[PDB]
């Protein structure tokens, strides 16, 4: 027997997981503020970590990693970049961002290189010249970033339209890195609008922002035995060589950078944490990352399997109960 | 980086190494907090007694 | 020279004093009679050890100590104990009965009845003291005397010695070994009198020092006496510098300003390495970059928390043994690239050093190996908020029925006491996260 | 010293009372003629607590023994230990009071109180440091039901700031056939929660039942119950009388056992359970001792704990065994049922050890909760009362001794409430 409580109603992603859980008759759910847990699937902010580890008899473990937050926060996700020798201008796979604030900051640098085709991007907002840019940050009042707009997206054939790629990482309590094999290209309805942008759909590919303007894929996901077959056709080479090959390196340098500031190895509780990671594929089949969401939801088709893998690496390695679906990134 | 104020006797040594530069009550007040006490549990102690002798 | 007079309050901090005054007396080469054949200054002197120790004509000398627990078991031990002649009497003060795990029974009841009468004997102590420097106060916070006579006695203090520093040893409560469920209640009562009252205060959650002695020391089920002998160490560390020649930490207001820029913000986190068992056959030496590496291991910490989620405002190493520069700063330089220790801005990221070329003192028989070197590091990181974090989260499940409220109550403390010490644990607990907020 | 008086009052009350004495004297190596004969220093150090010294280095049970009629103090008298109790402290009347609360309580033990008294103020004026008082009585009957409770208010007013301790052994129609057991018990334990700091629920329910089906006694007599009911006292006191740091005085076990000032009523547990005579051939392992001890089978008070919750809890063992495998099994208890532990009081339960086993065993385990399930007592009885009640039946063998019904209605209503209160901090 093991108890877990949930703290965070609003997962998708952890129902799932305590749904199978308990669906295993060696799990028990305990009132939330029970101390007496084994896992802790965490609120998404201000989750207690300084209370967890301090229960005798108690192994813990908790869906989270503290400090993970800066690899999956936009403003700090760049700050996390330049600032860090290990990715730097040694980097060449992360569009040119700066840090803004609505009036140690970059407004001033950002300019500089901006003498130069220049499109840009900031709920976003995407232009040619700053001005308007600024002055949108200058609206709201939160801390902002601008990074260059990718101009010459990868377009999918039929459509002529742009796609982001979502890629699920799983990290465990011995900082395994593990790449969920299955993904999904976030499609886009409308074919992309080389000539003016400011108007979006067809620009920004989030599923929200789609379903509320849509043909040739289900709820506009793409998975990868026919973006994998698609690029066999139309490039002549698979999703491996091509795209894989430059995530997994996205991925494997990310997660290892933060690895000193994060690890639990001789913590007195023990995390791991479910990442979503955001790629865009460019004309000349160079990856680049946009984001990285540190609470992802999954795809309705994958939520069985990422499920009972994340059971299955994550919670049973540690509580052990009474032909694998993820990709170790070995470093 | 930079070593600072060594200084060396025969038990040991000392210095500063930096690497990186920046960028009430009384007696009185004591006694009318504590009588205040003894005076709020007395009170409740005789309307115990108090009460027992009902 | 100038006098530091330790002050032992409770179960806790009168069995931790007779372990440290052990330690003390070993380090110094002072038998269990006060006898010390290496001073020559026989009737007196001002040397280093004079700060902890008086002098007696016929060669005694005797701690500058006064002990004090609200019942007589454990100081008796200490009247009857090895070293029952280290001690006059005057300064073993026992009383009656005893506060019942009630901090109001420790500060409103019974302290008041017992108050003027230790205020004097320790005045007696000051007399005999030509440049008197401060107090060191040694208690837990989970039973009665331990917090509500302490946070008494320390309010007193600040009356009757304005001038004076006042450095805490503060047990902080583990259930593992605790025998009262009231005792987070205690804790954030005596924090929030004491707070403004007491100059640094270092904290030791007996968690931490349980799991060392069940770690590294091999003991199944760890007792006070392990507890203590770990104890005594780290607290010999932190007091080598007023006991020895040198030229760092060499007076109380200098813990304060090498380790305490805001005041409220007085928790400086201890942590210590290597523990070696005594018992193991044969030991592969620890270097100089191994035991200051060690340092910032959550596992070697007084306090378990993580201070890679917090900043720095001060760093002390310590060190004893076989130390010489060089090695500090070559070890310092590796761990600055492998470590997450980032400072709060306003301050520099740098370490003050100490070194004592004699090894640490092990009690003979205990579970201590004896090393070669050791190092105790100060430093004063918000990661020790997280200990206040989980003990106020105790009070609130608790306050929030009045739980055990009414034997507070019962001894003339006003329900109210209790919100207002936690809500100053509030403010505390938001100084904390404001220093620490960057990443 | 931290003494402890102790008052035995009836027929019940002087019978576990009696039997309390001579199991505790030889844990501490006393002869029934008051002689130290032990063989250690463990057996001395706290002895002061319950004994009293003279020239001869004899000790005397601070005891004082109180009925309302004469026998019982004859029968202890020439009962094994009988000598060794200050003969001074027989306090005793004639009349007897007829199983009628109103009669121990207000006629014929209002004569004989202040007697008791002068022996009670008598025992204490020498007293280094009086913890409080330890009474043992039964609930069910006149004189120690309704006397016991008289000299509980008297000794109260006396001293308002000792600690009042009662084992209060609690009826049942398993066990007696006395039609008015349900108004004595109603009327003491209005008494009960008013007026003492703790109060061991004894119940004959679950005496009975432990001693018919569980020990197979199929014609079970009170010395069989009186046996469940020595060795449990013995446990819960060991903390009192020996050397430790859990619980060694009646103010520090109230401050972890009573969170609030009417939930002052501890279901106790033992284990192993035993017939007296029962030879006894192993020892139980630490994790036996542990599942055992908080098995409702092994209660005292016959109560489900898996209905309520637990507030409080203090666990003793007895024996040489393994500090980290006790340690283990408590942790491993909170962890496999923390359910039935409140959270809002963190870390209620709190256990000691003692080295020095009980009489016979190798190692046993007794168990002091404070559990919202002892409702389940109160609503027994309640239950009972309320039958006879809505009738006014039976009321004039209490309106003939001067009482009024609306005193009945009193203790009906500050009993109900208490269970009432019991079931609050079970849903919170
Ligand atoms: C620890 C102290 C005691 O010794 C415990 C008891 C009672 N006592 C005196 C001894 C005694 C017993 N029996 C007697 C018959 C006589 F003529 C004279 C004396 C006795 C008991 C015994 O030893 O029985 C073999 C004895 C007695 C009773 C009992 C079990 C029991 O032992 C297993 N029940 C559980 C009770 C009973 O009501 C029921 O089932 O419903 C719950 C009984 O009804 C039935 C069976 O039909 C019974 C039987 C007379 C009916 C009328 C009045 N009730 C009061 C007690 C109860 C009776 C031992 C105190
Ligand atoms: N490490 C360690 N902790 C101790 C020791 N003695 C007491 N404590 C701590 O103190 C807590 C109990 O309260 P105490 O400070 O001992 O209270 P007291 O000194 O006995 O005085 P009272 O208020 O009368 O109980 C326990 O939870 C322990 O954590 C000791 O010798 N070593
Ligand atoms: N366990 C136990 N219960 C007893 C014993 N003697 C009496 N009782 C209980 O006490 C009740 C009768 O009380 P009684 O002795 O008449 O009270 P008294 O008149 O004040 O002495 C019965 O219901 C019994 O259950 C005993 O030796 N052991
Ligand atoms: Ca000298
Ligand atoms: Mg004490």
């Amino acid at each position: 027997m093991y108890t877990f409580v949930v703290r965070d109603e609003n997962s998708s992603v952890y129902a799932e997981v305590s749904r199978l859980l308990l669906a295993t008759g060696q799990w028990k759910r305990l009132r939330k503020d029970n101390p007496r847990f084994n896992l802790m699937l965490g609120e998404r902010n201000r989750l207690p970590f300084g209370r967890l580890g301090h229960e005798p008899g108690l192994v813990q473990l908790v869906n989270y990693y503290r400090g993970a937050d800066k690899l999956c926060r936009k403003a700090s996700l760049v700050k996390l970049i330049k600032t860090s020798p290990e990715l730097s201008e040694s980097c060449t796979w992360f569009p040119e961002s700066y840090v803004i604030y609505p009036t140690t900051d970059e407004r001033e640098v950002f300019l500089a290189a901006y003498n130069r085709g220049n499109v840009w991007i900031a709920g976003i907002l995407i232009s040619s010249e700053a001005s308007e840019l600024l002055d949108f940050i200058d609206e709201q009042g939160q801390v902002h970033v601008i990074q260059k707009y990718l101009e010459k997206p990868l377009l999918l054939e039929p459509g002529h339209r742009k796609f982001d790629i979502r890629s699920w990482v799983l990290v465990d309590h011995l900082y395994n890195i593990y790449l969920y094999r299955e993904g999904v290209l976030r499609t886009s309805s409308e074919p992309y609008n080389s000539a003016n942008f400011q108007d979006k759909t067809c620009h920004l590919t989030n599923h929200c922002i789609q379903k509320e303007y849509s043909r040739y894929e289900e709820g506009n996901e793409m998975f990868f035995e026919e973006f994998n077959q698609y690029l066999m056709d139309a490039l002549n080479t698979t999703l491996e060589n091509s795209i894989l090959l430059q995530i997994k390196h996205i991925i494997r340098s990310c997660l290892m950078c933060i690895e000193p500031a994060i690890s639990t190895k001789h913590l007195h509780y023990q995390s791991f944490q479910l990442f979503g990671f955001d790629f865009m594929v460019d004309e000349e089949l160079k990856v680049w990352l946009i984001e990285v969401n540190g609470a992802p939801a999954c795809a309705q088709k994958l939520y069985a399997e990422l499920c009972q893998g994340i059971v299955d690496v994550a919670i049973s390695s540690v509580f052990p109960l009474a032909t694998s679906i993820f990709i170790k990134l070995h470093h | 980086m930079e070593v600072i104020e060594l200084n060396k006797c025969t038990s040991g040594q000392s210095f500063e190494v930096i690497l990186k530069p920046p960028s009430d009550p009384s007696l009185e007040e004591i006694q009318k907090k504590l009588e205040a006490a003894e005076e709020r549990r007395k009170y409740q102690e005789a309307e115990l007694l108090k009460h027992l002798a009902e | 020279m100038r006098e530091c007079i330790s002050i032992h309050v409770g179960q806790a901090g009168v069995q931790i004093g007779n372990a440290c005054w052990e330690l003390y007396c070993l380090e110094h080469g002072i038998q269990p009679d006060g006898q010390m054949p290496s001073d020559k200054t026989i009737g007196g002197g001002d040397d280093s050890f004079n700060t902890f120790f008086s002098e007696t004509g016929a060669g005694k000398h005797v701690p500058r100590a006064v002990f004090v627990d609200l019942e007589p078991t454990v100081i008796d031990e200490v009247r009857t104990g090895t070293y029952r002649q280290l001690f006059h009497p005057e300064q073993l003060i026992t009383g009656k009965e005893d506060a019942a795990n009630n901090y109001a029974r420790g500060h409103y009841t019974i302290g008041k009845e017992i108050i003027d009468l230790v205020l004097d004997r320790i005045r007696k102590l000051a007399d005999q003291c030509t440049g008197l420097q401060g107090f060191l106060v040694f208690h837990s916070f989970g039973g009665g005397t331990g917090s509500g006579f302490t946070s008494l006695l320390m309010e007193r203090l600040s009356v009757d010695y304005g001038k004076k520093s006042k450095l805490e040893f503060s047990i902080y409560p583990a259930p593992q070994v605790s025998t009262a469920v009231v005792e987070p209640y205690n804790s954030i009562l005596t924090t929030h009198t004491t707070l403004e009252h007491s100059d640094c205060a270092f904290m030791v959650d007996n968690e931490a020092i349980y799991d060392i002695c069940r770690r590294n020391l091999d003991i199944e089920r760890p007792t006070y006496t392990n507890l203590n002998r770990l104890i005594s160490q780290i607290v010999s560390s932190i007091t080598a510098s007023l006991r020895f020649d040198g030229a760092l930490n060499v007076d109380l207001t200098e813990f304060q300003t090498n380790l305490v820029p805001y005041p409220r913000i007085h928790f400086p986190l201890a942590t210590y390495a290597p523990v070696i068992s005594a018992e193991k056959a044969y030991h592969e030496q620890l270097s100089v970059a191994e035991i200051t590496n060690a340092c910032f291991e959550p596992a070697n910490q007084m306090v378990k928390c993580d201070p890679r989620h917090g900043k720095y405002m001060a760093c002390c190493l310590l060190y004893r043994g076989d130390v010489v520069p060089k090695d500090v700063n070559a070890a310092i330089a590796t761990i600055k690239t492998k470590r997450s220790i980032q400072f709060v801005d306003w301050c520099p990221t740098g370490f003050k050093v100490g070194i004592n070329y004699q090894p640490p003192t092990v009690v003979p028989g205990g579970d201590l190996a004896k090393v070669q070197r050791a190092v105790c590091m100060l430093s004063n990181t918000t990661a020790i908020a997280e200990a206040w974090a989980r003990l106020d989260h105790k009070f609130d499940l608790m306050y929030a029925k009045r739980a055990f409220v009414h034997w507070y109550v019962g001894e003339g403390m006003e329900e109210g006491e209790f919100s207002e010490a936690r809500e100053d644990m509030a403010a505390l607990e938001k100084d904390y996260e404001e220093v620490g907020v960057d990443s | 010293m931290r003494e402890i008086v102790h008052i035995q009052a009836g027929q019940c009350g002087n019978q576990i009372g009696a039997k309390f004495w001579e199991v505790i004297s030889d844990e501490h190596g006393i002869d029934p003629t008051g002689s130290y004969h032990g063989d250690s220093d463990l057996q001395l150090e706290r002895i002061n607590v319950y004994y009293n010294e003279a020239t001869g280095n004899k000790y005397v049970p601070r005891a004082i023994l109180v009925d309302l009629e004469p026998g019982t103090m004859d029968s202890v008298r020439s009962g094994p230990f009988g000598q060794i109790f200050r003969p001074d402290n027989f306090v005793f009347g004639q009349s007897g009071a007829g199983n009628n609360w109103a009669k121990g309580h207000y006629t014929e033990g209002a004569e004989l109180v202040d007697s008791v008294l002068d022996v009670v103020r008598k025992e204490s004026e020498s007293c280094d440091c009086l913890q409080g008082f330890q009474l043992t009585h039964s609930l069910g009957g006149g004189t120690g039901s309704g006397m016991g409770t008289l000299l509980i208010s008297k000794i109260r007013e006396e001293y308002p700031d000792r600690i009042m301790n009662t084992f209060s052994v609690m009826p049942s129609p398993k066990v007696s056939d006395t039609v008015v057991e349900p108004y004595n018990a109603t009327l003491s334990v209005h008494q009960l929660v008013e007026n003492t700091d703790e109060t061991y629920c004894i119940d004959n329910e679950a005496l009975y039942d432990i001693c018919f089906r569980t020990l197979k006694l199929t014609t079970p007599t009170y010395g069989d119950l009186n046996h469940l009911v020595s060795a449990t006292m013995s446990g819960v006191t060991t903390c009192l009388r020996f050397p430790g740091q859990l619980n060694a005085d009646l103010r520090k076990l109230a401050v972890n056992m009573v969170p609030f000032p009417r939930l002052h009523f501890f279901m106790p547990g033992f284990a192993p359970l035993t017939s007296r005579g029962s030879q006894q051939y192993r020892a139980l392992t630490v994790p036996e001792l542990t599942q055992q001890m908080f098995d409702s089978k092994n209660m005292m008070a016959a109560c489900d704990p898996r209905h309520g919750r637990y507030l409080t809890v203090a666990a003793i063992f007895r024996g040489r065994m393994s500090m980290k495998e006790v340690d283990e099994q408590m942790l491993n208890v909170q962890n496999k049922n923390s359910s039935y532990f409140v959270e809002w009081i963190p870390n209620n339960v709190k256990t000691a050890v003692c080295d020095i086993p009980p009489r016979g065993l190798k190692m046993s385990a007794t168990f002091i909760g404070n559990s919202t399930a002892i409702q389940e007592l109160f609503k027994r009885i309640s239950e009972q009362f309320t039958a006879m009640f809505r009738r006014k039946a039976f009321l004039h063998w209490y309106t003939g001794e001067g009482m009024d019904e609306m005193e009945f209605t009193e203790a009906e209503s500050n009993m109900n409430d208490l269970v009432s209160e019991y079931q609050q901090y079970q849903d919170a």
